Parts: C-alpha cells; sequence; structure tokens
C-alpha cells in the first residue's frame, strides 16, 4: 500500500492542475512530486518539493491537450527511502 | 562544504557537451561518470555517465541532481541523500534505476 492515498485532480485549466490527497496518519516531512508527459522517460520529468504539512499542490506551465503522469513520493525522514509512491494520469 | 574539490569525479565549470567529450575520451567505458556543476546556476549539479553502447555507437547520459529544501540531493524521488558523497556511493553500489552502475571516475 502507498503513502499518501487517494491522489486526485480537483481543478484543471488548459495549463495547470490542482491535486489533493488523503492526509496520511504516518509522519511525512516532505513530498516530492514529479510530472511529465506519459511515455516520456522519468529522467526528463519535472519535480518539486512540498512540505509534509500540505495535502494539495498546484502544477502549472503545462501544455494543453497532453497526457501527464503525476507521482507523489512521501519522505518520513530527512534522507532516505520514500514510502511506496502513488501515481495518476490526467489530460489537460 | 568545499569537500567536492578533492573528489576525482567532480569537475568544476564543465558544460554538458564538454562532459560528453570528456566521458568519450579514451580510457572510459560504461559506468565512467562525473558530476559537474552548472556553469550558469551555481549549486545545481548534473550526473553524466558513460552508458552501454547503442547500435555500435557510444552513449553518454545525463541526470539532473535536484536540490532538497533541507540541503540534500536526489536524482530519483524514491531515495534522497544528505550530500553528493552519499549519492555517489549509493549509485556505485547499484544502478538502482540509472542506465548503469557508477563504476569509475572519468579518466582524463
Ligand atoms: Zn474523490
Ligand atoms: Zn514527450
Amino acid at each position: 500500500s502507498s503513502v499518501p492515498t487517494k491522489l486526485e485532480v480537483v481543478a484543471a485549466t488548459p495549463t495547470s492542475l490542482l491535486i489533493s490527497w488523503d492526509a496520511p496518519a504516518v509522519t511525512v516531512l516532505y513530498y516530492l512530486i514529479t510530472y511529465g508527459e506519459t511515455g516520456d522517460h522519468w529522467s526528463g520529468h519535472q519535480a518539486f518539493e512540498v512540505p509534509g504539512s500540505k495535502s494539495t499542490a498546484t502544477i502549472s506551465g503545462l501544455k494543453p491537450g497532453v497526457d501527464y503522469t503525476i507521482t507523489v513520493y512521501a519522505h518520513a525522514e530527512s534522507y532516505g527511502e520514500s514510502y511506496s509512491p502513488i501515481s495518476i494520469n490526467y489530460r489537460t | 562544504a568545499n569537500s567536492l574539490e578533492p573528489e576525482p569525479w567532480f569537475f568544476k565549470n564543465l558544460s554538458r557537451k564538454d562532459a560528453e567529450r570528456q566521458l568519450l575520451a579514451p580510457g572510459n567505458t560504461h559506468g565512467s561518470f562525473l558530476i559537474r556543476e552548472s556553469e550558469s546556476t551555481a549549486g545545481s549539479f548534473s550526473l553524466s555517465v558513460r552508458d552501454f553502447d547503442q547500435n555500435q555507437g557510444e552513449v553518454v547520459k545525463h541526470y539532473k541532481i535536484r536540490n532538497l529544501d533541507n540541503g540534500g540531493f536526489y536524482i530519483s524521488p524514491r531515495i534522497t541523500f544528505p550530500g553528493l558523497h552519499e549519492l555517489v556511493r549509493h549509485y556505485t553500489n547499484a544502478s538502482d534505476g540509472l542506465c548503469t552502475r557508477l563504476s569509475r571516475p572519468c579518466q582524463t
């Protein structure tokens, strides 16, 4: 099972997405969120950090009509292994 | 904390294309690697690695090392490291999602 759970888009424009997820019981210092066109190799994805107290994030600067894969990685320590990530797909 | 200048795998102001010609110089093979600082934005690093051949041609891949707010670094969001030294030893033990295991600093 993954941390967090219930990743979903909750708002969309042609160039941005708002995502939200179920607040986890376990400790989270920070999330790492990656996004990029489905099919692209992971090493070309964009990535950014949100603090472990937020349960939403905004992804902007997207191109319309593109399939994005969005993945959320929860980190329970300053350094080390994430929990099992959670991932969704969505088209702008 | 100035601990990168003695590292044999660290190359100060080295461009992506100079990293490729450096890693394609004689004496390197798959696993040969370097970390370089970006020439424009100080503090942002890349990992360049000599890959497995493709279609009898030599290959060099590049990975952005990304910066944590807490000062650490990561390539894959699945594992984060307190500095470049731990990042390098981790990917020297296993490829763990990189094209190839880091095996030898780039030979000059
Ligand atoms: Zn729902
Ligand atoms: Zn693409």
